[PDB]
RNA sequence: AGCGUGUGCCUACCCUACGCCGGCAGGCGCGGGUAACCCGUUGAACCCCAUUCGUGAUGGGGAUCGGGGAUUGCAAUUAUUCCCCAUGAACGAGGAAUUCCCAGUAAGUGCGGGUCAUAAGCUUGCGUUGAUUAAGUCCCUGCCCUUUGUACACACCGCCCGU
RNA sequence: AGGAGUGGAGCCUGCGGCUUAAUUUGACUCAACACGGGAAACCUCACCCGGCCCGGACACGGACAGGAUUGACAGAUUGAUA
């Protein structure tokens, strides 16, 4: 229906030109954050996010201290 | 604060000073002993420089700067 | 027209500032008279400060 | 070679373009209504300039 | 073993048309890097990376080069070749994908290094 | 410093027509608000200006941004000197008295 | 060509504050008070306040025909 | 709602009114304003409300962090640049120590100037919602108008006694 | 016996503690510490892995149509069409 197509949550990821179908809980969190290319290219990226910390750059020394608690 | 200890490379460094020599021997030659003498540089075909410019030698790219020319065949 | 500063030179002491002030008075007088009658009525000997502009329009 | 390096990529937002017109001082500018004085220089001609305490 | 796509689309044929629809089926982060423009100074480092292309035997890691060009890329036919920068005071390089539209040059250093913890005493420790 | 002669006589012949001058320290920057189009580079005529007024022997005073000057005899006599232009060639300058 | 009323009174100002540093700088030994800037049709007249007036003319009127000059080449007014 | 700002001595840098159209700043054409004339009766804002909480981890206020075209600032990541999928963070008065404050205080909240390239988490101002407690005291920290003591006068961080 | 808002729950900076190119001038309680209106790529970085175009109204020295100036990608430089 053309309907506006900004309403589904991971848009024009690679491995398709579409936004397809899943379902079911414990798939969809880890999706949240693709980090299986990311890591591959051996960047900065994914031990940012793996150690649980900034991506882009929260401030965490006195403010910022949210995230493990 | 400590120095900018700017010192572990060139100690010392000595003025590059160009041999250029007084005689006309390596720029430029006769090789014939006469009132009439053959040039040893190619006739420059550009009109965007005055009537005497002659163009020095190199490997490749004879550079003068003014004009960066390089003979092609296009 | 406000200017504030801080009042020393330096950056030190308390943080105090100078609050410098400037205002500036508009006022606009029209009237029907051709253009002899205008530069005669400016060349008065004005009192300073009191620019004078006046348009043909 | 003048024009070799000369006006290359533009330095559109210069600090060092601008200097006090009294003392050319880098810092302290007062850019607004053209003033283009240092803070201090101001302050020594502000009464001169018009601007007067008033609150 | 078949080599992974990118977008679902092919690089060469996309590679031997103009930039009227290239970005149909891209990612951001170069999403207008592409198309801010040129300027001078942006050949080299292709350049370089062709002069190393040509002058290595298939299938051998090429020489070390150095340079530091923070730049960007619109063309992902250079497959197979990687990018040598300056970081730091040591050399960093970082294996190659298909996925150039998406990412950056400058996006794979660590200038974060972790505090070296200290043993501070003699006065305020409590 | 690092100053060529035909610009040298060129700011002689300057100094010449003009005698009374104000000016503006400027060096780095390529046009100029009141001397420049005088078909000589600034940075030049500013650097000979420099030596002019900063040789040894004609005092200046530096302050607003500006420069107002007396040109003194000594220099006068310094030029006659040099370049044997008499004074009998007055300056145009003594006009509108 | 044309500033804003507030560019223009504060660059009177600025004028102001320039001219009397200068003729203070300039003549402090003779007995300079200070300056009066009078507004006049296209004109602009400049009145000096000084203890000693016959050391700021000077003979034939010398130092006031020089000081208008410098005044004339400096502040952009016409010839 | 402001308080205010807004385009040549220098100087190359101003504030902004429709369409390409995904859903609006906006990459390009376009006019106005040296300004109570235009922005603008201040152009991606109240705090309100037929998306609502029935007794509090739900709809109620966001732990990162991913896409849609990015204002166009080489770089920004080794400081510039939007809201949406509701992915669930001690999810409801706080070690020792304490800083500011008495009515349009505090606090919440945005906006404008300065810096500047419309660069703010800073500061300087401005409105908007709106205020529990107190009209007292010398207890702590200090200050002042007295009397008193002093072996202090570098003035109690003083002076000074003891193998 | 008052309180409200606190530095701890949502937009990083100042300077010392604090590995080599990282903790870089002035300011040692109130009367230092988004303070020098100081929002550090760079013109303002001196902690900085790196340089070049360099200064003498004079006191004394080396001596004239040559005693060098920012000013070439591809053999490179230590990021740099220096």
């Amino acid at each position: 229906y053309k309907i506006p197509d900004w309403f589904l949550n991971r848009q024009k990821d690679v491995k398709d030109g579409k936004y397809s179908q899943v379902l079911a809980n414990g798939l969809d969190n880890k999706l949240r954050e693709d980090l299986e290319r990311l890591k591959k290219i051996r960047a900065h990226r994914g031990l940012r996010h793996f150690w649980g910390l900034r991506v882009r750059g929260q401030h965490t020394k006195t403010t910022g201290r949210r995230g493990r608690t | 604060k400590k120095r900018k200890k700017k010192s572990y490379t060139t100690p010392k460094k000595n003025k590059h000073k160009r041999k250029k020599v007084k005689l006309a021997v390596l720029k430029y030659y006769k090789v014939d002993e006469n009132g009439k003498i053959s040039r040893l540089r190619r006739e420059c075909p550009s009109d965007e420089c005055g009537a005497g410019v002659f163009m020095a030698s190199h490997f490749d790219r004879h550079y003068c700067g003014k004009c960066c020319l390089t003979y092609c065949f296009n | 027209l406000r200017i504030t500063t801080r009042k020393t030179p330096c950056g030190e002491g308390s943080k105090t500032w100078d609050r410098f002030q400037m205002r500036i008075h508009k006022r606009l007088i029209d009237l029907h008279s051709p253009s002899e009658i205008v530069k005669q009525i400016t060349s008065i000997s004005i009192e300073p400060g009191v620019e004078v502009e006046v348009t043909i329009a | 070679g003048h024009q070799q390096l000369y006006w290359s990529h533009p330095r559109k937002f210069g600090q060092g373009s601008r200097s006090c017109r009294v003392c050319s001082n880098r810092h302290g500018l007062i850019r607004k209504y053209g003033l283009n004085m240092c803070r201090q220089c101001f302050r020594q001609y502000a009464k001169d300039i018009g601007f007067i305490k008033l609150d | 073993f078949r080599k992974f796509t990118y977008r679902g689309v092919d690089l060469d044929q996309l590679l031997d048309m103009s930039y009227e629809q290239l970005m149909q089926l891209y990612s951001a982060r170069q999403r207008r890097r592409l198309n801010r423009g040129l300027r001078r100074k942006q050949h080299s480092l292709l350049k370089r990376l062709r002069k190393a292309k040509k002058e290595a035997p298939p299938m051998e890691k090429p020489e070390v080069v150095k340079t530091h060009l923070r730049d960007m890329i619109i063309l992902p036919e250079m497959v197979g070749s990687m990018v040598g920068v300056y970081n730091g005071k040591t050399f960093n390089q970082v294996e190659i994908k298909p996925e150039m539209i998406g990412h950056y040059l400058g996006e794979f250093s660590i200038t974060y290094k972790p505090v070296k913890h200290g043993r501070p005493g003699i006065g305020a420790t409590h | 410093m690092l100053m060529p002669k035909k610009n040298r006589i060129a700011i002689y012949e300057l100094l010449f027509k003009e005698g009374v001058m104000v000016a503006k320290k400027d060096v780095h920057m390529p046009k100029h608000p009141e001397l420049a189009d005088k078909n000589v580079p600034n940075l030049h005529v500013m650097k000979a200006m420099q030596s002019l007024k900063s040789r040894g022997y004609v005092k200046e005073q530096f302050a607003w941004r500006h420069f107002y000057w007396y040109l003194t005899n000594e220099g006068i006599q310094y030029l006659r000197d040099y370049l044997h232009l008499p004074p009998e060639i007055v300056p145009a300058t003594l006009r509108r008295s | 060509v044309q500033i804003s009323k507030k560019r223009k009174f504060v660059a009177d100002g600025i004028f102001k504050a320039e001219l009397n540093e200068f003729l203070t700088r300039e003549l402090a030994e003779d007995g300079y008070s200070g300056v009066e800037v009078r507004v006049t049709p296209t004109r602009t007249e400049i009145i000096i306040l000084a203890t000693r007036t016959q050391n700021v003319l000077g003979e034939k009127g010398r130092r006031i025909r020089e000081l208008t000059a410098v005044v004339q080449k400096r502040f952009g007014f016409p010839e």
